[PDB]
């Protein structure tokens, strides 16, 4: 048995941190990454200081005395070949320890900033060793580019998966097709948590208004009329949290939440918030609106509340999807 | 169900023919619309027949373009001399075909040897044709060569046993396609 | 084989499925492209079965070119000019249904040109229809030389579509390799 399963869904929903979560799961060369680590850092600092100015109302410094590390770190914003010398780290937490900069960061939903700056930005002193070797988590957490095609396969319980993982930005969409003849199942990733904000493409279109026309778009596809979706309604976490600091609210951005209450088929989590189950069986029912128009039991949907970068919830649901390959005979 | 049934496939080990008229514009010139179809048809005709001999098949014939295979249906080692034996008398025969334009008609050949994707696309009126990158280059090597001179690249000499006395071809220095990838070509003698 | 007085030809290739076309052991060294490709090609044959288009003949493609023509099935009058054109408008309607399904920008781009041409088959091998003439290289040269999205005619073919309902502007003026500087038009939408 052989099963070809392919990973769709738009910019930075968490298709490649699965592929990943293969590789931690079914399947010396750490040391390449370490580099891309500390880009990434590097970017996710000079990204929010960056963004400080640039916003209604500028958010100002809590000490006045950081201003010339924000002088510093925007001075080598461009610099091609860094070194990351100590000083870099240090004036890099120093800026992370500055408060106005965490507010700065608390209001990243208007810039665009990557997922793991709170993450890396939390273990600059941890990274800034050179003993220093990078965790699972943080192989996890690393953000890198996907443009292209890539094939890795792997094996569970003799049964053998081939995964495709795309490019899923616009530009990177025209490659997809060539993944459309003899595709057993779809995954179809989505950042539940990126609701109240707008993707890198043009820097207007809400992300998940985007990623429910691609699925509309996936789901009603001409050469897809009989390959079922797994669903997978990634950033729980992201999400469960921006939900109950209740900042941004849902109903602010997708007004429909104002109407919508909890189902009865619902099955929450052990102790968790009923405005969570709330929201995230909202943004379930968004995709199963979009799928419970066509098709017509000729291909299925199904959904998944996931959290890509959590080891644990990945392998739990992963399980869940080797079943349903199996069970509708694919 | 979902697509159409595509009715191709790979082939590994073959060499792709390519030849063109030089100077047809400006014979187009002097003789009428049916003169030419007379001289084309005559040398095809002639060119089809030559194909059986040399164990080539002929793909398509696209005006003043001429463009056979070899290695097909079923496959042969020998593929890339076939070719070369296929253009040499495709070269003598335009000279014999010279005789009835009374005009300066010269045939380029390019030839490449790789992989291709064969067989026909659409719905209605099916032809016969092949596909690849090493297919694209084929046509270059055709576009990019010399005239009454059959033009080879690095892979088509390497199957070519080293059987017949090449010269540099220099087709970096006659097509941008064959410069822009560093192919290094060669020419029969 | 037979000419003809005044028969309407039609090039219209796809440029930007060039650069698409790629091999890989990904893609299956490029025949997953032809898969498309052979979509499209049967999306655009689909309409030869229409009923406001059943006078139009397909006669070929050359790698992603779809090349037809109109008035191929006689002894307003040049009634054939205008559906050729209304053709060229459908087969972008099904190539923007293509580009939504396929995640592409894919963009055709026409030449269009009517006159004189002869008709009839060449080739022992397999004989196939195809047309020859001035009219159908420079209906093929209103294609090289186009633009995506818009219909290149000659000023003769402009003249009557103005008779018929269209308007147009002028390009300008482009060599004609062999028949000189020509003046050419673009169909207004
Ligand atoms: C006055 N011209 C003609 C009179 C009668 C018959 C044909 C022609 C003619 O010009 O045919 C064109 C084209 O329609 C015809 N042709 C190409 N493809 C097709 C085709 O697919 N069907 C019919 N005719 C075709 O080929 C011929 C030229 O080939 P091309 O590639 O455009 O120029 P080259 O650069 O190869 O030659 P030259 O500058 O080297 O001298
Ligand atoms: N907190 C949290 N972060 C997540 C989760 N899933 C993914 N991320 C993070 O989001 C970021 C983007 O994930 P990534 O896998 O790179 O996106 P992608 O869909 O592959 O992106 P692309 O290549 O199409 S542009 C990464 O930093 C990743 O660790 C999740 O459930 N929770
Ligand atoms: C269809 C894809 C692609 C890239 C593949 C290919 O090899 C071609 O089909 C050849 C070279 C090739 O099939 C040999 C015949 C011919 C007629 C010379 C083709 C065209 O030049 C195509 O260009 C056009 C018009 O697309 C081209 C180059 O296109
Ligand atoms: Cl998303
Ligand atoms: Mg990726
Ligand atoms: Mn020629
Ligand atoms: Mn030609």
């Amino acid at each position: 048995a052989t099963h070809r399963l392919l990973l769709l869904g738009a910019g930075e929903s968490g298709k490649s941190t699965i592929v990943k979560q293969m590789r931690i799961l079914h399947v010396g060369e750490k040391a390449t990454k370490v580099q891309d680590i500390k880009n990434n850092l590097k970017e996710a600092i000079e990204t929010i200081v960056a963004a400080m100015s640039n916003l209604v109302p500028p958010v100002e410094l809590a000490n006045p005395e950081n201003q010339f590390r924000v002088d510093y770190i925007l001075s080598v914003m461009n610099v091609p070949d860094f070194d990351f010398p100590p000083e870099f780290y240090e004036h890099a937490k120093a800026l992370w320890e500055d408060e106005g900069v965490r507010a700065c960061y608390e209001r990243s939903n208007e810039y665009q900033l990557i997922d793991c700056a709170q993450y890396f930005l939390d273990k600059i002193d941890v990274i800034k060793q050179d003993d220093y070797v990078p965790s699972d988590q943080d192989l996890l957490r690393c953000r890198v580019l996907t443009s292209g095609i890539f094939e890795t396969k792997f094996q569970v319980d003799k049964v053998n998966f081939h995964m495709f993982d795309v490019g899923g930005q616009r530009d990177e969409r025209r490659k997809w097709i060539q993944c459309f003849n003899d595709v057993t199942a779809i995954i179809f990733v989505v950042a539940s948590s990126s609701y109240n904000m707008v993707i890198r493409e043009d820097n207007q279109t809400n992300r998940l208004q985007e990623a429910l026309n691609l699925f509309k778009s996936i789901w009603n596809n001409r050469w897809l009329r009989t390959i079922s979706v797994i669903l997978f309604l990634n950033k729980q976490d992201l999400l469960a949290e921006k939900v109950l600091a209740g900042k941004s609210k849902i109903e602010d951005y997708f007004p429909e939440f104002a109407r919508y209450t909890t189902p009865e088929d619902a099955t929450p989590e052990p102790g968790e918030d009923p405005r969570v189950t709330r929201a995230k069986y909202f943004i379930r029912d968004e995709f199963l609106r979009i799928s419970t128009a066509s098709g017509d039991g000729r291909h299925y949907c199904y959904p998944h509340f996931t959290c890509a970068v959590d080891t644990e919830n990945i392998r739990r649901v992963f399980n869940d999807c080797r079943d349903i390959i199996q069970r509708m005979h694919l | 169900m979902m697509f159409h049934k595509i009715y191709i496939q790979k082939h590994d080990n073959v060499s792709i023919l390519f030849a063109d008229i030089e100077g047809f514009t400006s014979l187009a010139s002097q003789c009428t619309a049916q003169e030419l179809v007379m001289t084309l048809n005559e040398l095809f005709a002639r060119f089809d027949k030559l194909a059986a001999e040399n164990h080539c098949l002929r793909i398509k014939i696209l005006g003043d373009c001429y463009y056979c295979v070899s290695g097909l249906p079923e496959a042969r080692a020998d593929h890339a001399h076939c070719c070369v034996e296929m253009g040499m008398d495709m070269i003598e025969a335009i000279s014999l075909v010279r005789e009835m334009t009374g005009v300066n008609v010269n045939m380029r050949v390019g030839i490449h040897s790789g992989r291709v994707h064969c067989g026909v696309l659409g719905l209605r009126k099916w032809q016969f044709d092949v596909w690849s990158n090493d297919v694209t280059l084929a046509n270059h090597m055709e576009a990019g060569g010399k005239a009454g001179r059959i033009h080879i690249t690095k892979a088509t000499l390497s199957y070519l046993n080293g059987d017949y006395e090449v010269e540099p071809g220099c087709g970096g220095e006659r097509n941008a396609y064959l410069k822009e990838h560093s192919i290094e070509t060669f020419l029969i003698l | 084989h037979q000419s003809y007085d005044c028969v309407c030809v039609m090039f219209a290739s796809i440029p930007d499925f060039k650069e698409f076309y790629t091999e890989s052991d990904v893609n299956k060294e490029g025949l997953e492209c032809l898969r498309l490709l052979n979509e499209i090609i049967a999306d655009f044959d689909d309409l030869l079965s229409k009923p406001k288009f059943s006078g139009v003949e397909k006669i070929k493609t050359i790698g992603s070119t779809y090349m037809a023509a109109t008035g191929l099935s006689a002894i307003r009058q040049y009634m054939h000019i205008g559906t050729m054109v209304e053709f060229a408008y459908a087969l972008v309607g099904k190539l923007d249904a293509i580009n939504k399904h396929s995640f592409n920008d894919f963009k055709l781009r026409v030449g269009i040109n009517h006159g004189p041409v002869i008709a009839g088959v060449i080739g022992a091998q397999k004989p196939q229809y195809d047309i020859w003439g001035n009219t159908v290289n420079v209906a093929s040269r209103m294609d090289s030389t186009g633009v995506l999205d818009k219909i290149q005619v000659t000023e003769e073919t402009s003249l009557i579509l103005q008779t018929l309902g269209y308007t147009c502007t002028c390009r300008g003026i482009i060599n004609v390799k062999g028949k000189g500087d020509l003046k050419t038009y673009f169909v207004n939408t």
